[PDB]
């Protein structure tokens, strides 16, 4: 079983399996096994690693999808992070 | 192009709305013309009378997000099968992150505050560009087409 | 069924998926092949309770209701250091931004 390591521009390391990591477009041209995010922080880029887990789990599903929460305070810096990772 | 075709021959469907949304049921008139029809709210379903070849879309009644129908965009009646009627299986998509983003961005701002966000040029294009049925059907044309 | 979890000690964390059924060892089986530490010298914990290995991840409280895919479940970890086990530490995530005057 492969992992990627993700780390935020605060310095929290997150290991996320390869599989779900190459969800983010940006991340699987970097990759097709460490990466630095120094304008990513941890509040953001760990929601970013929730949205892998959520979207391999959900993405060709027929169990009813939940919704994926975003808390308001998050929300700009996510969508700024999301824009680039292409996910 | 992508309208109900008028067979005048009786479908039951169910709107059986498996998301968390308030959806608005839409139905493509026999001009093409997106019809809306009463709201659905989460975890309701409704027994309704449609046709054959009825072209049908479901969206959040409040932000108009698109949402899928058995795994796919549009909905078209069919012929039952002693006594079934047909499941309109309406579901969450599984969004983006991003448009999850502009998504819940546009429902904290008013839209005369979106170009005062501190963000690139980009995003306010695409905070701006609300989801919308007619802009969804001129993609599906074209997409149709080739 | 699957649970979702984060295992965090200081500033790393693991986001990995288990069943129900799998127990507390199975996870520290996981947690040694990714930061190369046995399961003997790692200490898991629910809260501040350390769990026992032979639990299944149900019997600790990782269910499909509070380790979902979007919102983990989380599980703390502390590394043995020369004689001793240390304190169970978790570094916090940052601290949001103050929501802007458009967003409130
Ligand atoms: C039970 N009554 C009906 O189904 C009735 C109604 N059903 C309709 O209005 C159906 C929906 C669509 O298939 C067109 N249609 C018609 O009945 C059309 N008639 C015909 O094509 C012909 F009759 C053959 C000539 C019409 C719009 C022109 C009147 C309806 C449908 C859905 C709802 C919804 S959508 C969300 N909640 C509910 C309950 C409510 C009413």
């Amino acid at each position: 079983m492969m992992y990627v390591k993700l780390i935020s521009s605060d310095g929290h390391e997150f290991i996320v399996k390869r599989e779900h990591a190459l969800t983010s477009g940006t991340i699987k041209a970097m990759l097709s096994n460490e990466v630095n995010f120094r304008e990513i922080p941890s509040h953001v880029l760990s929601k970013v690693c929730m949205y892998f887990t959520y979207k391999v789990r959900y993405t060709n599903s027929s169990t009813e999808i939940p919704e994926f929460p975003i808390a308001p305070e998050i929300a700009l810096e996510l969508l700024m992070a999301a824009n680039f990772l292409d996910c | 192009v992508l309208r109900s075709v008028n067979s005048r021959e009786p479908s039951q469907v169910i709107f059986c709305n498996r998301s968390p949304r308030v959806v608005l049921p839409v139905w493509l008139n026999f001009d093409g013309e997106p019809q809306p029809y009463p709201t659905l709210p989460p975890g309701t379903g409704r027994r309704i009378h449609s046709y054959r070849g009825h072209l049908w879309l479901f969206r959040d009644a409040g932000t108009h997000d698109g949402l899928l129908v058995n795994q796919t965009e549009l909905f078209v009646p069919s012929l039952n099968v002693d006594g079934q009627p047909i499941f309109a299986n309406i579901t969450l998509p599984v969004y983006t992150l991003k448009e999850r983003c502009l998504q819940v961005v546009r429902s904290l701002v008013k839209p005369e505050n979106y170009r005062r966000l501190d963000i690139v040029r980009s995003l306010y294009e695409d905070l701006e560009d609300h989801p919308n049925v007619q802009k969804d059907l001129e993609r599906l044309t074209q997409e149709r087409i080739a | 069924m699957d649970v979702f979890l984060m295992i965090r000690r200081h500033k790393t964390t693991i986001f990995t998926d288990a069943k129900e059924s799998s127990t507390v060892f199975e996870l520290k089986r996981i947690v040694e092949g990714i930061l190369k530490r046995p399961p003997d010298e790692q200490r898991l914990y629910k809260d501040d309770q350390l769990l026992d290995d032979g639990k299944t991840l149900g019997e600790c409280g990782f269910t499909s209701q509070t380790a979902r895919p979007q919102a983990p479940a989380t599980v703390g970890l502390a590394f043995r250091a020369d004689d001793t086990f240390e304190a169970l530490c978790i570094e916090p995530f940052s601290s949001p931004p103050e929501l802007p005057d458009v967003m409130k």
